[PDB]
RNA sequence: ACCUCGGAGCAGAACCCAACCUCCGAGCAGUACAUGCUAAGACUUCACCAGUCAAAGCGAACCUCAAUUGAUCCA
């Protein structure tokens, strides 16, 4: 009983009746190719997928590139390898050009559209920079997605960007230690003037990160916003908590996010100062508890089991005498 | 007393086991150079 | 077996079965798996793991274990140093 | 086992308790034959006790 | 104490948490096929005609960092956009930009001429010395 | 053609094993793994055991 | 003057049908030639017997069927044929049912 | 409560504050359990070995973590 | 003529299915010496006996073939 296919079959077109005058795939990276765009393609069947899931430009460009290639020195030093790239310029210039699209993709990754925004995607077109203080000599700069230690976040960082009103927002996205939604802010300063930070009103002031001790590893949200017209706003943990989707959503119309930078925390020694010194309690500490084995009902008569049988369904490893 | 003859005698050849090995590793390339010389002709 | 003895009139053991089996006073019978010692140079170690292992016995092949043993065999043994003893009373079943 | 004893007025704890003590109690009914080679004390009932 | 009032089960929504405490299932199976789809995190370089590319993604095809020639900051510094300089150039900026995602861990999995060309080799000594392990650590069970 | 020999470890003694090997090539020695020793040693073939 | 042809069936087959619950280390199915491949989850033994790797649901899907470069056999039979030739096998998949565990609180210290 | 301890020595109580540190409660005081036998004992006896096992070493997965720290401080490397 | 084991048809699509039914075969060889030790969960020749597969772990590196075989006692 044959039923016919729902829509076209795989290899129907391709099918003829001389395949020796059809050229074939010579090798196998070909066929690769081939087959990962089949794969990506939306099919009828059941699969994997479904379970698991300006001229000026291009002148100075042309130009540009057309000079680069002139020189001697590149072509030679080229041609024996020894030619390696500026890794500051590519980074700057990354910064300016497609970067924005980049950060994008890091916070699709980490999902802080999905829980910071319900999936309200945009664009971080301002190319943000915050470092922490690491004493007086050097400090931690802050990237997407980046590991920072609670110490080195000890104190409220250094932020530069290069615009022109401003508020700043930091969120900690899992932090939350009773309800599983909301996110505990740790610092929001609003109605910043140009691109300094200090004569920003200071409406909730700076908290560290505090990840709990085996509780996982920490996000930490850095939003910026081009404020249009300046709007008034508003240790206890209960005045923390917050959620950025109802924040945003009361100050949407003159205010829009230009910038991310997101990190991550681990414990430290220092988010125990956190919890027992101004936060006054105690510190919670979690831990990764694994679900128990499965273990098959017992039977009377484990016929052909090892000795073994007996040990998966007892509990105590101790000699029990009964009614003796 | 048996235990100890044991564990002296397991310490003692122990002792001289990683030359042997050595030595038993400079044959095997012996078997390879004479092999292959032989796989010439 | 002898159900009734000519001097006693009582039941007598099959010796054959105390010899290679081992009664737990909870009724489960264990034994040894055959060719556990046979032909060891042929046998991949998977396999090898798996014989010499104590392997417990059927529901019929226990009561036809119980009925050529008497009532000696089935009994408590508070022996000093038992390997098997906290194997004797059964922990924790649901029927 | 013992403290039930001991409560119930079956085991004299003012005197000592050798193994005639413990059978005369009918604590524990040992057998000879059978190779019974008399009691052990068992930890089962520690605390409590 | 109204402050330390903890739920007892903390949830932490961070996808890239229990895969940096090394937990996390990876996809164990799929043995008769290449490659193999057990990492957290792929290393798949693109080499067309005109250009190298270079890909950081997860399990789910979610592209995590790239870095591709096709694209003004790093095409402009090159001499030709295929050639080993090409490899080392991608391989400096694909691991500098990854350290800064907070990844440090890929699998790069070729095929075996792919790995004993010299631009992979080239590409592979770019990412070690960046800073970035091309091997997972284990799962933790 | 082929025959069943015993194996003796040179260290961590007493420990054998049996293999396999052609009727008419040479002694075997081998680095088999002592778990009396626990490490790899040398073993030297002492006996033949069955000319299977 | 036939003589053998007397073995008996191996009983083999698929063991759980799609939507089956499995628990890890179940036998998926055992066949005798790769009927099934291994797909996500799902472990293959040295008899090419299907046997699952987590907790969860049987699928089986199509999918694009791209072997090991060193597999010359495959490889070779790939590189025959034509240009959009691309060949496909039946997969089977656990889903994974449970979480790999939770954070739980342990002690307020 | 470990910092009034007078029976283990001041640098004993030094790298008994350091190394079990997270053992140590909010109060200073050195909490350690144990939950391995049904007779408590057995329980008992084994948090005095527990006690007296860090007194004797105090007198006389972490890969990944070597190298997350490692790449860390090649983030570090940005000054004034 | 045969007596045990395996492959194919009978038996077209889960499993099973006979015949002094139709056709092929097997009673090994080769490589390796971690062909180490342990252990969740399973399959199973329609019973039993035998057979198979196996994650995690400890210890290390960084098996092919379909069949390729023999219980207990005794030596
Ligand atoms: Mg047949
Ligand atoms: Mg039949
Ligand atoms: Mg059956």
């Amino acid at each position: 009983r044959r039923t016919p296919p729902l829509g076209p079959m795989p290899n129907s077109d391709i099918d003829l009746s001389n395949l020796e005058r059809l050229e074939k795939y010579r090798s196998f990276d070909r066929y690769r190719r081939r087959a990962e765009q089949e794969a990506q393609a939306p099919h009828w069947w059941r699969t994997y997928r479904e379970y698991f899931g300006r001229t000026q430009q291009l002148l100075e460009r042309k130009q540009a590139i057309q000079e680069l290639r002139a020189n001697v020195e590149e072509e030679r030093a080229a041609r024996l390898r020894t030619a390696s790239v500026p890794l500051d310029a590519v980074r700057a210039e990354w910064e300016r050009t497609c970067g924005p699209y980049h950060k994008q993709r890091l916070a699709e990754y980490y999902g802080l559209y999905r829980d910071l925004f319900h999936g309200a995607t945009f664009v971080p077109r301002v190319p943000l920079h915050v470092a922490y203080a690491v004493g007086e000599d050097d400090l931690m700069p802050v990237y997407c997605g980046n590991e920072v230690t609670p110490t080195e976040a000890a104190q409220a960082p250094e932020v530069t960007y290069e615009a022109e009103l401003w508020t700043l927002l930091l969120t900690s996205l899992d932090g939350h230690l009773l309800e599983p939604d909301a996110e505990y802010l740790h610092w929001l300063l609003t109605n910043i003037p140009g691109n300094r930070v200090a004569e920003g009103q200071v409406t909730c002031p700076y908290l560290p990160p505090f990840p709990a001790r085996g509780s996982g590893i920490h996000r930490l949200a850095f939003l910026l916003f081009k404020q249009d017209q300046p709007i008034d706003f508003s240790y206890q943990l209960a005045q923390r908590t917050f959620r950025t989707f109802d924040f945003y959503k009361k100050h949407q119309e003159t205010m829009t996010p230009a910038g991310l930078s997101f990190f991550q925390c681990r414990w430290d020694d220092s988010v125990t100062y956190i919890f027992h010194q101004l936060l006054d309690m105690r510190e919670p500490v979690f831990e990764f508890v694994r679900p128990p084995p499965y273990h098959p009902k017992q039977k009377r008569f484990p016929h052909r089991q090892p000795l073994r049988y007996l040990d998966r369904y007892r509990d105590s490893h101790e000699p029990t005498y009964g009614i003796y | 007393q048996k235990r100890r003859e044991r564990e002296q005698h397991i310490a003692e050849c122990m002792a001289k086991m990683p030359q042997m090995i050595v030595n038993w590793q400079q044959q095997q390339r012996e078997n390879w150079e004479k092999a292959q010389a032989d796989k010439e002709r | 077996l002898t159900y009734f003895s000519a001097r006693k009139g009582k039941r007598k053991t099959v010796k054959a079965v105390i010899d290679r089996f081992l009664r737990l006073h909870c009724g489960l019978w264990v034994r040894r798996k055959a060719g556990y010692k046979k032909k060891l140079w042929k046998k991949t170690p998977a396999r090898k793991k798996r014989l010499r292992e104590f392997v417990f016995c059927n529901k019929t092949q226990s009561k036809l274990l119980d009925k050529m043993t008497t009532s000696f065999w089935k009994r408590r043994n508070w022996y000093v140093d038992d390997p098997y003893q906290k194997y004797h009373d059964r922990t924790n079943l649901k029927v | 086992r013992l403290q039930y004893l001991i409560d119930l007025g079956r085991v004299d704890p003012s005197q000592p308790i050798d193994l005639t003590q413990l059978v005369n109690g009918r604590g524990v009914t040992i057998q000879p034959l059978k190779r019974d080679y008399g009691v052990q004390l068992v930890e089962e009932g520690a605390d409590t006790f | 104490v109204e402050n330390e009032a903890v739920a007892p089960e903390f949830t932490n929504r961070n996808p890239r948490n229990l895969e940096l405490l090394s937990v996390a299932r990876k996809e164990r199976g799929w043995r008769t096929v290449f490659p193999s789809r057990e990492f957290w995190h792929r290393l798949r370089v693109i080499r067309t005609q005109h250009h190298v590319e270079a890909l950081v993604e997860h399990q789910n095809g979610k592209v995590v960092v790239s870095a591709s020639t096709r694209e003004w900051a790093i095409k402009k510094h090159l001499y030709s956009t295929r050639n080993v300089v090409a490899c080392e150039s991608i391989g400096r900026v694909l691991a500098q930009r990854c350290l800064e995602a907070g990844i440090n861990f890929m699998v790069y999995q070729p095929t075996p001429w792919e790995a004993a060309s010299d631009s992979m080799k080239r590409l592979q000594s770019a990412m070690t010395e960046g800073g970035v392990v091309l091997r997972e650590p284990q799962r933790i069970y | 053609k082929n025959i069943l020999v015993r194996m003796v470890s040179e260290a961590g003694t007493g420990f054998c094993f049996n293999t396999k090997r052609n009727r008419l090539r040479e002694k075997l020695t081998l680095l088999h793994y002592d778990p009396v020793v626990k490490q790899r040693v040398l073993f030297v073939e002492k006996k033949k055991i069955r000319s299977l | 003057k036939n003589l053998g042809g007397k073995s008996s069936g191996r009983r083999q087959g698929i063991k759980k049908m799609e939507g089956h619950y499995v628990h890890a280390g179940n036998i998926i199915a055992t066949q005798r030639h790769f009927r099934w491949h291994p797909g996500a989850h799902v472990g293959v033994g040295k008899n090419k017997c299907l046997y699952a790797l987590e907790e969860g649901i049987v699928r089986y899907t199509k999918e694009v069927y791209v072997p090991h470069p060193r597999n010359t056999e495959a490889v070779d039979l790939i590189t025959r044929l034509p240009k959009g030739a691309v060949l496909y096998k039946t997969f089977v998949h656990v889903v994974p049912a449970k979480p790999e565990g939770t954070f739980k609180l342990v002690a307020m210290l | 409560h470990l910092a009034t301890a007078e029976w283990i020595a001041e640098p004993v109580r030094q790298k008994i504050a350091i190394t079990h540190k997270n053992k140590i409660n909010r109060l200073g005081e050195l909490i350690l359990t144990s939950e391995s036998s049904r007779y408590q004992f057995r329980n008992l006896a084994d948090c005095l070995q527990k006690i007296r096992d860090m007194i004797t070493e105090a007198s006389q997965k972490l890969h990944r973590i070597r190298i997350e720290n490692m790449n860390r401080e090649r983030l570090r490397q940005k000054r004034i």
